DNA sequence: ACTAATAGATTAGAGCCGTC
RNA sequence: UGACGGCUCUAAUCUAUU
């Protein structure tokens, strides 16, 4: 049980989750998100159950105006409410309130009672309180290593953002001169061309 | 066109990524500092500019495109250091004293006195008061810069007061005696949201850049506190960079009188500068030429212990025999020295026939073993957008004197494209030794009464 | 205003933009006729705007929508507009002397590029 | 518009009172919502109860008992209702019904 | 000596009696600040370098020379260096102020 | 003759706060006299001295 | 078939009707059409197994 | 003597924009 | 001067010939 499952809106909480997960991977945790894997597909559903029921030890849910009332997040949250139950871990769902536009009175029932981790005012203190909460609860973790986050950054978020060995042809602004006149002739006009003739 | 690979810049815990914005946003700076003491001055209104938006900087400032404009999580999250509304030594500069000072019709004395009005307040504060200010923060209003500036122009709508010239360089140069780094802000660099300068649109800035606009503002206000955000790794040891640009000292008499502020970047990750000599054409005579190397190259003796094996002196100006021969017998013996002139001499632009985006940066066109080009400006694979919106031009890099592998040379200039501790950009289109020597060349020429050792960047 | 399906002179608000070239012949690296790309603006298509700052401002805001292709087709068409007969362009030095110059800009080859990720 | 009088209770422990309540309550005219005979079956229980509590609930009538106070599902209703009560600024939003003797 | 002392006052140290010579829980627990072996700016002035200036016997000249060895480094680091120091700790050995005293 | 004054007076141009220290005041433990009893008995003061 | 006239999805919630890929494939197809048909009473997982 | 040169090919200032 | 571009505009100078 090592995965830290993050539930969030797919295209909206990406900025925070990309920060948060890669911080969580940077701090050494193992996180499932829909943006930390490629070659997805059948991975969505029928494997999320296995990664939650057998691999997810903490459920860090992103609370925001976008994650509120979303079919994917609510469904994953409903799983988190159930998965909290068979194991004796009441502190398995940990909410994360990020959006300023989402008031604290518009929080969904699955996490109303759960002590959320504040991120609206400052993401740094929320990240720290994330660390202290895991240390107090003896959450399983490995040594801190941000290279894994960098690896997750370069492999996933920099996948189609690199160079490829490909032959290209570039046009320029240079027109090469093909051939020249055969002889450059110095015409010896001793006092024969006018002195101030302005030969231009 | 052999392609020169994009270099790397280190970050926290010795890690190595490729983007200054992305790496810091996720990894952090190398050295660990605790907090930053912000000695802040300015007008009473300007206090309501810096104070509140300073709180925005540690809030997450979003980007519309995290690819082109990388993430910005905050200030303690990214820099691992605390910035708060403490240490705010707000030396309230009344607008009435500025009012009797700003509208003077003089050219230099208007700036000389107005800078002095700001100078004498900050100076006593770091002398007598009780703050450990590290980044002095002088918020300057808008009307002063609009009027008081190079070739200052003042309209005649409210004429009431009557009687280098730049506000910024004079401000920075005077503090070399007092040795205090300082950050100076103008117009709506902070108050762009509510400025609506011309009409309702914030013509100065936008929300798209705001993600990395606060990157540049924070990283400019972070390096001066003794931190080391990012340092190079691909630059080898025993290699000396002398990025020097000849700077005209006067604007009225002696057009051939000039001085050079030769930067000197070290192999141990030290973005050091050096003081050159005032050489009166457009060349460093052996009297001044000997002094430069015998002083700038001397720092390797005590900073490391021995003279660098290679000495890559950079310039935007070609040499002649007199300068180079002086550079041999003055000090360098058994140690290589190479003079490389980097300039946008002739426009050689490349255009991609198939596809619509411009040439990718990192292309080197050979002309000779001692001459080639370097496309340090153009498309970036990571951010998926060219650094230059327009069709770029390469840096004509030819080895003026000495013999060296220019391909080894070319990737080395590309290596010095990310030490740009004044903005948060993927890469700077000029070597740091040559880009940062122009401003310091402008600082050391603001006044003629400075005895400056090899001072670091943060005062400039 | 088209040369081989390439628009060389067009419209921008109230200012008509014109593609222009500046040629500087060099013997380095090899004998070439180096070309530069500029945009110049005319109020009615016949008289240039006599304001350097305005022309600078207009050129900065006219290249705003111009990408690499928009630059290259305009340059090559204008350069190929100077082609003499089929593949060159002669510079006349005398009654019999001519200097044929290629109409097609020098091609270069690169083995590293991006994948065009739209 | 909040006109449904949502009454909170735990399990079928109360349900035989709550319809007896309802058959008098919806019998007299109060719009009564219960998680037994008014809950949308085949849909989310968790999302629906929040949706009525957050938006559709006019009054919160919790039943108190030895089996209707310590249950997490019931406690979930009170906190969101209290937050909605904070939004409504009405202390009497939550009205405990002391049903069990 | 500092590598012993500097982090010694972070941890609490008990004297013979706390009533007359009270202990302190530590720098972090008392003064609410971070002050540890970090940001150290060790600038070695070697004894041979010191001795090459200490061996002079003219106290009217040697005593000025000994300080001149110290200040030139401090102002250099203040101006022509990158490292930031808040309070400088000149640990002059007992021998330096044993001879250069009135 | 004591360098205390000249050292601190010469930094007035630089205005850097330097805490002049000494080995005896900072190395009480390892400093030992000939007879085996150190002259400076800073052990008990290692409270309010460290203050 | 599912897009045309699937109506409700009264699933046998047996102890072995969840790991099968076929029932999940119907469920996965049901999940996509549920958003396509903007329905919420679509799935009725009849819990039959004791 | 260099007085003027008209081109080479460098060489900073320096305002002006565009938005990485 | 948060800045990095890009060009644009001036001026000066070394190098040879009226």
């Amino acid at each position: 049980r090592n995965k830290i499952f993050i539930s969030h809106a797919t295209p909206d909480d990406n900025d925070f989750t990309r920060w948060l997960a890669l911080k969580l991977i940077g701090l050494g945790y193992e996180v499932w998100c829909d943006i930390l894997f490629l070659d997805k597909g059948v991975d969505f559903w029928s494997n999320i159950e296995k990664v939650i029921r057998e691999d997810t030890c903490k459920f860090l849910l992103v609370s925001s105006s976008y994650s509120n009332q979303r079919e994917g997040v609510l469904k994953e949250l409903a799983v988190a409410a159930k998965v909290k139950k068979q194991l004796k871990d009441d502190k398995f769902i940990i909410p994360l309130a990020i959006d300023e536009q989402l008031s604290y009175d518009d929080i969904n029932i699955d996490i109303v009672r759960l002590n959320a981790i504040d991120f609206k005012m400052s993401w740094a203190r929320g990240l720290k309180d994330i660390l202290e909460a895991f240390e107090k609860q003896k959450v399983p973790k490995e040594v801190a290593d941000a290279s894994k986050s960098n690896l997750l950054y370069q492999q996933i978020f920099l996948h189609d953002k690199s160079v490829i060995e490909k032959e290209e042809i570039y046009d320029s602004n240079w027109l090469s001169i093909l051939s020249f006149p055969e002889e450059l002739r110095f015409h010896e006009y001793n006092w024969m061309l006018p002195k101030r003739f302005d030969v231009r | 066109l052999i392609y020169i690979e994009e270099p790397k810049i280190l970050f926290a815990h010795g890690q190595k990524c490729t983007d200054a914005r992305d790496g810091l946003a996720l990894f952090g700076p190398l050295n660990n500092l605790y907090g930053i003491k912000s000695g802040v001055i300015g007008t009473k209104q300007g206090l309501k500019i810096f104070r509140d938006y300073l709180d925005h900087i540690q809030k997450p400032i979003y980007n519309s495109n995290s690819i082109t404009r990388p993430m910005f999580p905050g200030f303690e999250a990214v820099f691992d250091c605390k910035w708060e509304s403490t240490g705010i030594t707000f030396k309230e500069v009344t607008n009435e004293d500025i009012g009797k000072f700003l509208y003077n019709s003089s050219t230099h004395k208007r700036t000389y006195d107005l800078v002095s009005l700001f100078i004498d307040k900050i100076i006593s504060a770091n002398k007598n008061e009780d703050e450990n200010v590290d980044v002095w923060f002088v918020i300057v209003p808008d009307e002063i810069y609009k009027y008081c500036r190079p070739n200052s122009v003042l309209p005649k709508e409210m004429v009431q007061t009557k009687a280098d010239a730049q506000f910024h360089d004079q401000f920075k140069a005077r503090l070399l005696k007092h040795t205090i780094p300082t950050q100076i802000f103008r117009e709506s660099t902070l108050a762009w949201r509510d400025f609506k300068n011309a009409f309702g649109l914030p013509i100065r800035d936008f929300s798209k850049i705001e993600g990395h606009l606060a990157w540049t503002i924070s990283t400019a206000a972070f390096y001066k506190a003794g931190g080391k955000p990012w340092k190079l790794s691909d630059v080898r040891n025993g290699v000396c960079y002398l990025g020097l640009v000849y700077k005209k000292v006067e604007k009225s008499k002696n057009p051939r009188n000039a001085c050079c502020a030769a930067q000197m970047f070290l192999d141990n990750g030290d973005g050091t500068v050096f003081k050159g000599e005032v050489g009166p054409q457009y060349h460093l005579e052996p009297k001044e030429a000997k002094a430069l190397l015998s002083q700038s190259l001397q720092s390797y003796k005590e900073q490391i212990g021995e003279y660098p094996k290679e000495v890559f002196i950079h310039a935007k100006t070609r040499f002649n025999h007199q300068e180079w021969d002086a550079f041999l017998e003055v000090t360098p013996k058994e140690t290589n020295l190479v003079g490389v002139t980097i300039s946008k001499t002739k426009p050689l632009k490349l255009y991609k026939t198939e596809g619509d985006y411009t040439i990718l940066r990192g292309n080197a066109y050979v002309v000779n073993e001692r001459s080639a080009f370097l496309w340090t400006v153009g498309y970036v694979p990571k951010i998926q957008t060219a650094l230059s919106m327009e069709v770029p031009n390469p840096l004509f890099i030819e080895i003026n004197k000495g013999e060296a592998d220019i391909k080894q040379v070319l990737k080395d200039i590309l290596s010095l494209t990310k030490l740009n501790y004044n903005a948060c950009i993927f890469a700077d289109g000029e070597p740091v030794t040559l880009r940062f020597a122009d401003k310091i060349g402008e600082i050391l020429t603001a006044s003629t009464d400075i005895k400056t050792p090899p001072l670091a960047f943060k005062y400039y | 205003d088209k040369f081989e399906k390439t628009m060389l002179v067009g419209k921008q608000k109230d200012k008509n933009w014109h593609f222009a070239i500046s040629g500087a012949s060099k013997l380095y690296p090899f004998p070439v006729l180096m070309i530069s790309s500029h945009i110049f603006f005319t109020a009615d298509g016949k008289k240039l705007i006599d304001s350097s700052s305005v022309q600078h401002s207009s050129r900065r805001r006219q290249g705003k929508n111009w990408w690499n292709n928009t630059w290259r087709t305009k340059l090559l068409a204008f350069i190929k507009y100077l082609s003499d007969d089929d593949t060159s362009f002669y510079l006349e030095m005398g009654s019999e002397e001519k200097v044929f110059v290629s109409n097609e800009p020098v091609k270069f080859k690169g083995n590293v590029s991006y994948n065009i990720p739209e | 518009m909040r006109n449904k009088i949502f009454i909170s209770h735990a399990t079928p422990d109360d349900n035989d009172f709550t319809r007896w309540l309802a058959l008098k309550l919806i019998g007299l005219g109060y719009e009564v919502w219960c998680d037994i005979l008014f809950l949308d079956k085949g849909v989310d229980f968790w999302s629906n109860i929040e949706k009525v509590i957050r938006e559709d609930t006019c009054k919160f009538l919790l039943v108190s008992s030895s089996y209707s106070n310590q249950r997490e599902g019931v406690l979930k209703e009170l906190a969101v209702a209290a937050k909605v009560k904070k939004q409504l600024k009405d202390d009497k939003f939550i009205i405990p019904l002391a049903i069990d003797e």
